């Protein structure tokens, strides 16, 4: 799983704009990785409240790498 | 959606280990949608010669220097271990 991410969007993504989720836990700065629509991939910190709402989402699907 | 925000936001290719520690970035630098980005001071990182990259395989046979990022340069520690790529 050799993709990892460097910094955390800090800020409350909109939901409309997410297509799904990869987990990247297993690198220096664990993360949630977020896909948006335009095909953007936006790390998120695994702690925040909605990061682990989103996830938890059954309408909101894993993404294979 | 701020652009700001994503704008180095996104994940990178590190390098991998044969010896089970943190994966590292090559270097200090990585690109997100056009925009080079810098890791921020603390991140794990390999600081390799020009030839190292040149040479890089798969394979690991480099002997790769540790570091660590600060203000953009790969800071060596003295740690070094085997390297390659994905």
């Amino acid at each position: 799983p050799s993709t990892c991410c460097l910094k955390y969007y800090e800020k409350v993504l909109p939901r409309r704009l997410v297509v799904g989720y990869r987990k990247a836990l297993n690198c220096h700065l664990p993360a949630i990785i977020f896909v948006t629509k335009r095909n953007r991939e936006v790390c998120t910190n695994p702690n925040d409240d909605w990061v682990q709402e989103y996830i938890k989402d059954p309408n909101l699907p894993l993404l294979p790498t | 959606y701020d652009y700001e925000e994503a704008r180095c936001a996104c994940p990178a290719r590190h390098l991998n280990n044969t010896n089970g520690t943190v994966l590292k970035l090559l270097g200090c630098h990585y690109f997100c949608n056009g925009t080079l980005c810098t890791a921020p001071d603390g991140y794990p990182c390999y600081n390799l010669t020009a030839q190292q990259v040149r040479t890089l395989t798969t394979y690991p046979n480099t002997s790769c220097a540790v570091g660590v990022c600060m203000k953009g340069t790969c800071v060596k520690n003295g740690t070094m271990e085997q390297c390659f790529k994905t």
